[PDB]
Formats: structure tokens, C-alpha cells, sequence
């Protein structure tokens, strides 16, 4: 706010305006990034008063009405992340609005599965949604219903480990905390550069105007103008490149929102390790957290196997699953869970005589 | 004779309050763990400036002289405690080559269980004094701990200095270097710890 | 807005046109209590005085020289100054000042000037052509003149050569005034080099005695031990002001504060070097400094082809510092706050948006996220679609920029 | 005097080329997305939820536009639901049947 | 390696320090990029004899 300096800054023309235009382009994009992750749901779906989700317990991830109206795990995440012409603008969506979108996405997912992404939300019982998520990974739905208490207890236990993982240490949130740190470090660096001389007699602008007369002071001030303007161009270039890194992360987060919250991804290791069942979005400062629920197969046995079995000269192949021998009998099992079925013309289909197939075995096929 | 200085000899480098914060600054400081000179007086070089410290609960030491000749041909600082307070003069003193006290002039001014520590430095035309007083439990070496020295006076005398001597049981002398230091300011703006950045790779 | 966009038509949006900044209500100056006023009484008011052949110099240093005490003293028979106007003296600073003092007759006071000639000028006290400093005199016939004549005062009548500028020579050696060799004793044309004015009370205005003082100034590598007195104003808290404390010039709002500076500390700094507190030099309170209130000014507008009404957002400002409404984004002016919620038309921030709506005005509202829906969940109900719609969705993606190439030589140096 | 013009005009041109390099990377990310939407949505049938527009993807058609591409994503949207009572399995002669 | 030039360069403040910081950030990211591709396998599997 020196008027002597302002008259010299006008000689540099459009440099000052295009720094404000560049930072405004970044600032508006941060709301576009936040909108396109969370605002994927057209209606604010809300959970019923009852909580009979087949024994699954979402109480740590659904909203807490006693709390902003964040979930328990969203409150952990919001606790663990922590004027020389510079200003900071508010986001377009408050944390209370972001928590209404994660609540709507979660309440839709729980009460209606993949269906609320594709059209109107269609209700389905949670144990039947999980059966259709099990069929999606090639495990036959009776493997859910016959194990529903075990699967519910394993899910409830695994959400319990998320509370401990986020309560006992902050160190998991390093990706979000580093985004706060890089912006604080960049703003402090931009302000610290006001103390630098850039070769001028002093860095204090009124000090130059006391020590020297107009023509000499103008030569000393033009060093401060050159250095401070080069320090803004350095900061705004650095924020343009850092905004491209955050936009690439926001496009990835918008894609995990669409393909894993609103659906069930078939893409290997995209939405957690193991075969993907579903995921739940939880908000965090400057980011999003997905709790990816996945099936991991856990207790293998070795079996002898054959590509086909030869019956009355005909080679039989399994429709779904694979042949295995327990040691002396032969069975067909689904691929991803040991459930042995007796080999029948329902389980198997024919293709030609034995002699074409390398490694075919002689065993009986039952005809009902 | 010589001694390890430990972490002694930090002072407030400017009249600025800072709090709850770490400040990185370059100034004439005594290096940490420097191997400083020790005495029970000789004329000494002044270099960039001096840290001077004494086991003073005794009034053996009375004052100092600073200049180039320390004799007649040019003006020199004389500093003496008159047993009430410090007196300062800058006269062309022709005084004794072995000065002692019982166990023209262009400027003038008037202000064992203990250590009294002082820093003397000259910049562009001002002579600056910083000091501190503390209890101690050791007779031989400097007390191994930390406490910063506070400014007393900042004198507009314009004199050139290259040598000094004491007027007058242990006391110690060490020379400032243009070190970079990191300074820990507490809630009341006292320096409560420091790192000599050039000391070792962890300090860097 | 039209000027900030450099165009005559403005389309719908929010445009940052300008920056609001509270102006300083007044300018304030603070310095320590004015002390060590220079010892001019020892030269201007002392009872004793010097003979002009052997003048007395007082060295002036380490003090504030209020020259207005001298030049406003209407009792003085003359004031003159060289290289400086009297009203400018109290702004200046010097390494040393010298006050040179003597008694002379009134008719020789006119000799006391740069480069002039006469008995005093050439043989008692010589001033250079480039003398910078002041000449001051007053009649002293009350002290320096006596019945029968005061013969105690003397001036040099004879010398072999003129004095150089500020040369001092008190010697009484007998002077050869002609062909007579002196041989260490007086005689015809071998004379005592001094004479007396003999000041009698019957003397006229030009023969009466005057006490004279000449002030000489210098600036060197040693710092300025003399300055004219520093002014100061009253202190204003809670208003926006421009301020100086000693040499710490700035603009801000001043308040009392909970900060406890150590006794020697004068200023306080924030994490990023920015000054945020000061000690007042006349009563040692610690004042917080905060910047005078500022923020981006944004014009919210419908398209100018539809309406010329506008609303203004003062980003981060609180309205008491500028319909009117305090949003979390800042003071919003010229927009009706509305109790409904709608899809976001023009965004403002912190959940607020604005639009031009019904007879029409700019409204501002908390944006609506979407229609609330209770999914009809129960543990044995399923909804199955009985029918479908084929939907066609248009998606647009950019694929390439306009290819440009610049001749760097022709752009820089046509 | 000319060194002031050369310094200002060269820094003016470096500021433009720096922004064009960053803007070209933004458009490359969109050209790689459009290349992927053509391979997966047009040349195939993507099962990736909301990748090829809202609803279940049937097919899409490219149309050119100046500096871009436009996809007409044809999707099946379910539209007139009815509530039914449901069960995970049914118990017949003491055995559980699943659909 | 001029002493006289280095004491001029310090008067530009954080420009030289933030160039070293920027290139160090690029250097560490090359190790991250190379881990994200190849280090997806949890164990060093070996083929049979
Ligand atoms: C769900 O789990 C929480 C503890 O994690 C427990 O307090 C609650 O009673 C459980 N049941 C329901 C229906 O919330
Ligand atoms: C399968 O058999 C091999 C025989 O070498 C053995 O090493 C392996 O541990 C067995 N795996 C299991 C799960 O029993
Ligand atoms: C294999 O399955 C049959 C099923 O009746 C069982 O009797 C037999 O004990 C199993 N084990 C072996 C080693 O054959
Ligand atoms: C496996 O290899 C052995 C090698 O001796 C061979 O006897 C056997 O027929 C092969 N079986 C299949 C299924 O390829
Ligand atoms: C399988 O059965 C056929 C007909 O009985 C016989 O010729 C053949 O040798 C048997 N064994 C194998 C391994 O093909
Ligand atoms: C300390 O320094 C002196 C020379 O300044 C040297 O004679 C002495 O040996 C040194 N002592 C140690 C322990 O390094
Ligand atoms: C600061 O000074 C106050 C004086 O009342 C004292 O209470 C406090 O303990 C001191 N120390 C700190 C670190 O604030
Ligand atoms: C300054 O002078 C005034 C008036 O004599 C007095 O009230 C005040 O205490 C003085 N302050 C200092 C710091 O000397
Ligand atoms: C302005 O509004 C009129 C309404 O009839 C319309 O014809 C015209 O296209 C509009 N032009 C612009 C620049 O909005
Ligand atoms: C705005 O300023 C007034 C004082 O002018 C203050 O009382 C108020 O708390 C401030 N904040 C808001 C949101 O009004
Ligand atoms: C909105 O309605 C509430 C309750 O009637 C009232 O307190 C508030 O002032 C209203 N605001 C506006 C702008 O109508
Ligand atoms: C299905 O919807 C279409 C309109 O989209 C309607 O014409 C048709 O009659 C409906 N058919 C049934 C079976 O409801
Ligand atoms: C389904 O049941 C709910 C609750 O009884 C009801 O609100 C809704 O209108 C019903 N019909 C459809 C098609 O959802």
C-alpha cells in the first residue's frame, strides 16, 4: 500500500491481473473437484428408524445425530487432519453439506445396493444385496446365507479395527495432512520473501523512501518490485502444478465413487485387495476415505484335478467350477470356495470323445 | 590455560519479541563446545568481538579497556564499576602498562557461588554490551547449562577496536564467530534453548 | 465490472472487480520522552564570556538540539543561518556541533559571515565560503561595558597572515609593523598585536558590546550524536491509523494486548517475520497491531442483457467495517436474504448462492443439495422395475488446443 | 533501455509458455479419457458404473465437435417399480432352494 | 564456488532453497512411481524346477 511503488507497478501492465486470473481458475476448480466427487447422488436418501441390516452393523459409519452431523469414523478423520494481500476463500460446500452427501451415498448403498446409481433407488434386504454381491465375485449365494452370522461378525469386527487404526495413530492420513502442509509451506515461503532485499539497499519499502531521493529511490524500489513479482510468479506456477496433481486425485476419487460406492467393481485391485464386495465413503478434511469391503479366500487345501472326465467314451467338462479329487472320489466344486458336488449331467456338459483332451480321467458321471 | 564452553554465550540478537516459536538467525555468536581461554592480566586481541565470563561473587574484577593502542595516541574505551554502578569514558588515556585496583574525551556515561557473563561487540559505529548473572556450583570450568544474555547498552561512540584487557578468581575469554543459530523462544519471549547449526550433522 | 473485464457487455456470474481496504483515519507519531536538551545555556546565558582574539568553543554532542529555543528568542539583536533555513534545523542530524563564542563591538558583528574580510574575520575568527551553520548575536552592554571603559576585552590588531577557516591563534608575540627589527622587545613600528574596545556605557549602538555565537555542523562515519527534537502525537487505539514508533512506520489497528515483552524488547513479530505488536515509548504498554480491514470485492450480477441490478460481496469483511447480510464468505450487500433453498445459480461460498428471481431482484440463499428421500427399506421388501426407458446422454470432452508457434525473436525484437 | 524491454518481453513470453505447458497437460488428460471412452464405450460395452453416462450402458456413438468429441451414450434406465414381499430361499421337502 | 557471488545470492532469500526442495520432491517421486508398478506382489514367488 505504498503509493510511490504503485505508480511503478503499473509499468509492468497485465502481469498482476493474470496472477489473479490464474489463482481464480485454481480456486473455482477446487469446488468443481469437490462437487464431482460427492454430488453423484440426485436425491438425499436417508436411513430408516429400524436397523435390521441382516446382522451387519453400520453404526460407526452412519451419521451420529448427537454430534457437525458426521459419523463416528468421520469425526476421527476430522480430528486427525490438523495477510500481506494474501487471502483464503471458503469452499462452496461446508463440511456439514459434504457429510450430507456421504450420508446420502451411504444410506442409498445400504438400503438399495447398486440400483440408486442406475436410476430410482430400489429397496432390497441387506442379506439379499450381499448375495448378489457374492454372485458378482463368482461365489454362489448359498455360501452367504449358510454363513451369514459369520460374515456379519467378520464385517462388524473389521469396522471395529478401523476405529482402532484411526484412534491409536494419525499416521494413516499422511496423504491429506501433506496437502495441508504443502499449502502452509508455500504461503509461509511467499510471505518470507517480503523480508528479502533482491539486491536493494533495504527490504523495508518506506526505509528506501527515507534514505534516498526520488530518482535513486525508484531504482532501488524496482528491485523489490522485480523480486516480489518473480516471487508471486514462482508461487502461482507452483500452485498451478499442485492443482493439476489434486485434480488428477479428485478424478480418481470421483471414479472410485462411481465404480465402487454406486456399483461393484470387477477391476482387480482397484477397490481394495481381494474380490470387491462394496465400499462406503466417509469424508475427511480436503479429501475422501473409502472403506472397501472385500472377500479374501483364507484356508486352501491341495486337491488332484483333471480338465475333463471321460464317461461312456464322452468327455464331460464342468459348466461352472472345476473337477477335484479328495483322494479316491471325484467331485465338482465352484472355483472360489470348497463346496463339493457329486458329478452329474446337470453339473457338466459333453464335447466329443476322450482322445482329443490332454489329461482327461476315467470316472463315473451320474444321470438323475 | 583453556576450557570447554558447553552451550554458553547466546544473547538476544535484536530487540524483537518472538514467542512459542523457533527463529533462525546469523550473527556474531560464541560457537558451542568452543575451547575458550581461561585466566586467574594480559592484553588480548578483540577479533570480531568477545564473550567474557567470571566467577564474580568477590569484586576482584573492576573493569575493562578496549582500543587499538590502549595508550595516548588515540581514544580508547575505559569501563569501570565505581562499586555503585558502571562508569564509561572514551579518552586518549596515557594510563599504566600494568594497571591495578586494590583487592581529551569525546563521550562519557554512567549506569564462588555466582557467574557474571558479558558479550562485547562493535558494529558500524556502535559498541554493544549484553550480560547475565547466575548462581553456580563449580569453581574450575564454565557451568554446563543454558541461559541467554540480555542487552545493557548500545553506545554511539564511533571508535575502532582491535585489542582489549581486564582491570582487577577464575574468568574466561572466547571469540564470537559469524555463526548461524536456531533459537527456541518460549511463551514469555525468553530464549530457552539454541542449536549451533554448524556444530554437527544433526545440528545441521 | 465493465472496466475490470475491459468490455461493455457483462454475462451472468460473480466477478472480483476490486479490493476493499479501510483507509487510515489519521497518522500518528511516537518517540521517547524528549530528554538531554543540548547545553546551549552555557553559551547563550552564562555570566562569563571570551575575548575575540581567544574565543571559546563548546563542543555539542549526545543531545537534542532544539534550535527553535535559539531562533525564536526575540531578545537577540541578530539571527542568520547559512546552508539551512531556521525552520529546517530541527529536522537535521549531525555527528558533532560546535558553538564558537566571543564579545565584539556591534560594527564588527557584520564581519561574522562566510568568506568576508575585516579585523575579526581575517585575524581572530575566519569562516569558510561553504560554511553550513548559524550566526547569532545579542547586545551585552549590561555585562560587557563599564564606567570609565571595560578594557578587559581584546581583539587582534596585527598578524603576519590571514587565518585559515577555523584556525585558532592566541599568541601575544610582538609584531614588526615596518623596517624595525624587534629583537624580542617593543619599539617604534614594533607593537603589541592586540587592542581593546574599552567598552563604555556612553558608547553608541555600533561601538557597544555584543555577545556572539557561531554554530558549526558536521556529519562523519561516527553516528549522529546530535539531532533536532522529535515531535510526537497522542495515541489512538481501536481505530485504523497510520503509525510510527521511533522508525517503525506502518498502517493498522492498535489495541492493548496480553503480550509480555522483556524490558529491552520494543517490537513483536509473527511466525513469517510480519510485525504484530509494539511497546509505546512514552508509557510502556504492549500494543497489538492487526492490518486495517481489507478483502476482494466481488460483483454478483445477472447477465446485463437481462438486468443492470448488482449485489456486492466484500470477501471476509464483516459488515460493521464497510438489503445487507453477513454471509460466512463476507458481507453481502444489495441482495435479499431468502428463507427457501434452491439449486446453486451463482456461487458465493460457505453454502450460500445467489440468483435473479421474483418484480425481480438478486436473492441470496443456502443452496439445496437435492430432494430428501426415505427409501422404503424393510428386511423382506424388494422393489422390482416393471418397465424401462432407453435414455440417450450427451457427454462432451475436449481433445486438442489451438496449435500455436511464436517467433521469440519477432515478438521480443520486431 | 532495450535490456528492460527484452527482460519484460522475455518474462512475458516465459509466463505464456509455462501456462500453455500446464494447459496442454490438462487437455492431454482429457484426450486420454476420450480415447478410453471410445475404446470402452463405443468399441465395447462398459460394465463400469456411470463411466458411459447414467443407467446401465447399452452402447454409445461418437460425434465430432470442434476441438473435442461428443458421445451419445445409450443406456437402459429402470422406470416403473412395484413393491413385493421377498425371501432369500424357499423350504420345499426339508431342503432349501435358491434362485 | 565463488565466495563473493554466494553472499549476493543470499539476498534473494528462499529462491535457491525452494529449487533444491522442488528437485528433491521430483527425485523421491521416481522411487514411489517405480514401487507402485512393480512392488504389487507380496512375496518373491518362484517357478517350479
Ligand atoms: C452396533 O455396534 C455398536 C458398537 O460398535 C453397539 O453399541 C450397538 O449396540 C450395535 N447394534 C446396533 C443395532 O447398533
Ligand atoms: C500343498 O502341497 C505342497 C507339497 O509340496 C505343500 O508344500 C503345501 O504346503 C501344500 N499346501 C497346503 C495349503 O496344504
Ligand atoms: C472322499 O470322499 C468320500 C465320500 O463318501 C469319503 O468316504 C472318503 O473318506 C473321502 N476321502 C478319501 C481319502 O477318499
Ligand atoms: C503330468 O505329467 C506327468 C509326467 O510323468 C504325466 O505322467 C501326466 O500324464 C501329466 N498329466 C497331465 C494332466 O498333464
Ligand atoms: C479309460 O477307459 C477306456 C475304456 O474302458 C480304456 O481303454 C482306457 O485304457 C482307460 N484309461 C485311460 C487312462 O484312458
Ligand atoms: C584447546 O585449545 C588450545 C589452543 O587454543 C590447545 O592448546 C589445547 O590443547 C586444546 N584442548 C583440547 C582438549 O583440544
Ligand atoms: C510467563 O510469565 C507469567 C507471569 O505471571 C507466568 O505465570 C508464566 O508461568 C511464565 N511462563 C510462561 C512459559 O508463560
Ligand atoms: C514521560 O513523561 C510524562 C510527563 O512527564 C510522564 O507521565 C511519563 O511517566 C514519562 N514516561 C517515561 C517512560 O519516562
Ligand atoms: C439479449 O436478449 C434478447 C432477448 O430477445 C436476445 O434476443 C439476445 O440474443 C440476447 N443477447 C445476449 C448477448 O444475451
Ligand atoms: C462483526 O463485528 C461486530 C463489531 O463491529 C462484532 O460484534 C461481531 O461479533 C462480528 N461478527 C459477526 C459475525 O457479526
Ligand atoms: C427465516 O425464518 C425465521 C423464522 O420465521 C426467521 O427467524 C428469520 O429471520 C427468517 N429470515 C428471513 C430472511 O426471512
Ligand atoms: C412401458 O412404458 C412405456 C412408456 O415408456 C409405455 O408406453 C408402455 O405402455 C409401458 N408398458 C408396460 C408393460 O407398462
Ligand atoms: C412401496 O412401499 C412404500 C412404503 O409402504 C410406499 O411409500 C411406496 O409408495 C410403495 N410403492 C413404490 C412403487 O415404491
Amino acid at each position: 500500500d505504498s503509493t510511490e511503488c504503485s505508480n511503478l507497478l503499473l509499468q509492468y501492465g497485465s502481469f498482476c491481473t493474470q496472477l489473479n486470473r490464474a489463482l481464480t481458475g485454481i480456486a473455482v476448480e477446487q469446488d468443481k473437484n469437490t462437487q464431482e466427487v460427492f454430488a453423484q447422488v440426485k436425491q438425499i436418501y436417508k436411513t430408516p428408524p429400524i436397523k435390521d441390516f441382516g446382522g451387519f452393523n453400520f453404526s460407526q459409519i452412519l451419521p451420529d445425530p448427537s454430534k457437525s452431523k458426521r459419523s463416528f469414523i468421520e469425526d476421527l478423520l476430522f480430528n486427525k487432519v490438523t495477510f500481506n494481500g494474501l487471502t483464503v476463500l471458503p469452499p462452496l460446500l461446508t463440511d456439514e453439506m459434504i457429510a450430507q452427501y456421504t450420508s446420502a451415498l451411504l444410506a442409498g448403498t445400504i438400503t438399495s445396493g447398486w440400483t440408486f446409481g442406475a436410476g430410482a433407488a430400489l429397496q432390497i434386504p441387506f442379506a439379499m444385496q450381499m448375495a448378489y454381491r457374492f454372485n458378482g465375485i463368482g461365489v454362489t449365494q448359498n455360501v452367504l446365507y449358510e454363513n451369514q452370522k459369520l460374515i456379519a461378525n467378520q464385517f462388524n469386527s473389521a469396522i471395529g479395527k478401523i476405529q482402532d487404526s484411526l484412534s491409536s495413530t494419525a499416521s494413516a492420513l499422511g496423504k491429506l495432512q501433506d496437502v495441508v502442509n504443502q499449502n502452509a509451506q508455500a504461503l509461509n515461503t511467499l510471505v518470507k520473501q517480503l523480508s528479502s532485499n533482491f539486491g536493494a539497499i533495504s527490504s523495508v519499502l518506506n526505509d528506501i523512501l527515507s534514505r534516498l531521493d526520488k530518482v535513486e529511490a525508484e531504482v532501488q524500489i524496482d528491485r523489490l518490485i522485480t523480486g516480489r513479482l518473480q516471487s508471486l510468479q514462482t508461487y502461482v506456477t507452483q500452485q498451478l502444478i499442485r492443482a493439476a496433481e489434486i485434480r488428477a486425485s479428485a478424478n480418481l476419487a470421483a471414479t472410485k465413487m462411481s465404480e465402487c460406492v454406486l456399483g461393484q467393481s470387477k477391476r482387480v485391485d482397484f477397490c481394495g485387495k481381494g474380490y470387491h464386495l462394496m465400499s462406503f465413503p466417509q469424508s475427511a478434511p480436503h479429501g475422501v476415505v473409502f472403506l472397501h469391503v472385500t472377500y479374501v479366500p483364507a484356508q486352501e487345501k491341495n486337491f488332484t484335478t483333471a480338465p475333463a472326465i471321460c464317461h461312456d467314451g464322452k468327455a464331460h467338462f464342468p459348466r461352472e467350477g472345476v473337477f477335484v479329487s479328495n483322494g479316491t472320489h471325484w467331485f465338482v466344486t465352484q472355483r472360489n470356495f470348497y463346496e463339493p458336488q457329486i458329478i452329474t449331467t446337470d453339473n457338466t456338459f459333453v464335447s466329443g470323445n476322450c482322445d482329443v483332451v490332454i489329461g482327461i480321467v476315467n470316472n463315473t458321471v451320474y444321470d438323475p | 590455560a583453556y576450557t570447554n564452553s558447553f552451550t554458553r554465550g547466546v544473547y538476544y540478537p535484536d530487540k524483537v519479541f518472538r514467542s512459542s516459536v523457533l527463529h533462525s538467525t546469523q550473527d556474531l555468536f560464541l560457537p558451542f563446545f568452543s575451547n575458550v581461554t581461561w585466566f586467574h592480566n594480559p592484553v588480548l586481541p578483540f577479533n570480531d568481538g568477545v564473550y567474557f565470563a567470571s566467577t564474580e561473587k568477590s569484586n576482584i574484577i573492576r573493569g575493562w579497556i578496549f582500543g587499538t593502542t590502549l595508550d595516548s595516541k588515540t581514544q580508547s574505551l575505559l569501563i569501570v564499576n565505581n562499586a555503585t554502578n558502571v562508569v564509561i569514558k572514551v579518552c586518549e588515556f596515557q594510563f599504566c602498562n600494568d594497571p591495578f585496583l586494590g583487592v581529551n574525551c569525546t563521550f562519557e556515561y554512567v549506569s564462588f557461588k555466582n557467574l557474571r557473563e558479558f558479550v562485547f561487540k562493535n558494529i558500524d559505529g556502535y559498541f554493544k554490551i549484553y550480560s547475565k548473572h547466575t548462581p553456580i556450583n563449580l569453581v574450575r570450568g564454565l557451568p554446563q547449562g543454558f541461559s541467554a544474555l540480555e542487552p545493557l547498552v548500545d553506545l554511539p561512540i564511533g571508535i575502532n577496536i582491535t585489542r582489549f584487557q581486564t582491570l582487577l578468581a577464575a574468568y574466561y575469554v572466547g571469540y564470537l564467530q559469524p555463526r548461524t543459530f536456531l533459537l527456541k523462544y518460549n511463551e514469555n519471549g525468553t530464549i530457552t534453548d539454541a542449536v549451533d547449526c554448524a556444530l554437527d550433522p544433526l545440528s545441521e | 465490472t465493465k472496466c475490470t473485464l475491459k468490455s461493455f457487455t457483462v454475462e451472468k456470474g460473480i466477478y472480483q472487480t476490486s479490493n476493499f481496504r479501510v483507509q487510515p483515519t489519521e497518522s500518528i507519531v511516537r518517540f521517547p520522552n524528549i530528554t538531554n536538551l543540548c547545553p546551549f545555556g552555557e553559551v547563550f546565558n552564562a555570566t562569563r564570556f571570551a575575548s575575540v582574539y581567544a574565543w571559546n568553543r563548546k563542543r555539542i554532542s549526545n543531545c537534542v538540539a532544539d534550535y527553535s529555543v535559539l531562533y525564536n528568542s526575540a531578545s537577540f539583536s541578530t539571527f542568520k543561518c547559512y546552508g539551512v533555513s531556521p525552520t529546517k534545523l530541527n529536522d537535521l542530524c549531525f555527528t558533532n556541533v560546535y558553538a564558537d563564542s566571543f564579545v565584539i563591538r556591534g560594527d564588527e558583528v557584520r564581519q561574522i559571515a562566510p568568506g568576508q574580510t575585516g579585523n575579526i574575520a581575517d585575524y581572530n575568527y575566519k569562516l569558510p565560503d561553504d560554511f553550513t551553520g548559524c550566526v547569532i548575536a545579542w547586545n551585552s552592554n549590561n555585562l560587557d561595558s563599564k564606567v570609565g571603559g571595560n578594557y578587559n576585552y581584546l581583539y587582534r590588531l596585527f598578524r603576519k597572515s590571514n587565518l585559515k577557516p577555523f584556525e585558532r591563534d592566541i599568541s601575544t608575540e610582538i609584531y614588526q609593523a615596518g623596517s624595525t627589527p624587534c629583537n624580542g622587545v617593543k619599539g617604534f613600528n614594533c607593537y603589541f598585536p592586540l587592542q581593546s574596545y574599552g567598552f563604555q556605557p556612553t558608547y553608541g549602538v555600533g561601538y557597544q558590546p555584543y555577545r556572539v555565537v557561531v554554530l558549526s555542523f558536521e556529519l562523519l562515519h561516527a553516528p549522529a550524536t546530535v539531532c533536532g527534537p522529535k515531535k510526537s502525537t497522542n495515541l489512538v487505539k481501536n481505530k485504523c491509523v497510520n503509525f510510527n514508533f521511533n522508525g517503525l512506520t506502518g498502517t493498522g489497528v492498535l489495541t492493548e494486548s496480553n503480550k509480555k515483552f522483556l524490558p529491552f524488547q520494543q517490537f513483536g513479530r509473527d511466525i513469517a517475520d510480519t510485525t504484530d505488536a509494539v511497546r509505546d515509548p512514552q508509557t510502556l504498554e504492549i500494543l497489538d497491531i492487526t492490518p486495517c480491514s481489507f478483502g476482494g470485492v466481488s460483483v454478483i450480477t445477472p447477465g446485463t442483457n437481462t438486468s443492470n441490478q448488482v449485489a456486492v460481496l466484500y470477501q471476509g469483511v464483516n459488515c460493521t467495517e464497510v438489503n445487507v447480510f453477513q454471509t460466512r464468505a463476507g458481507c453481502l450487500i444489495g441482495a435479499e436474504h431468502v428463507n427457501n433453498s434452491y439449486e446453486c445459480d451463482i456461487p458465493i461460498g460457505a453454502g450460500i448462492c445467489a440468483s435473479y428471481q421474483t418484480s425481480q431482484s438478486i436473492i441470496a440463499y443456502t443452496m439445496s443439495l437435492g430432494v430428501e428421500n426415505s427409501v422404503a427399506y424393510s428386511n423382506n421388501s424388494i422393489a422390482i422395475p416393471t418397465n424401462f426407458t432407453i435414455s440417450v446422454t450427451t457427454e462432451i470432452l475436449p481433445v486438442s488446443m489451438t496449435k500455436t508457434s511464436v517467433d521469440c525473436t519477432m515478438y521480443i525484437c520486431g
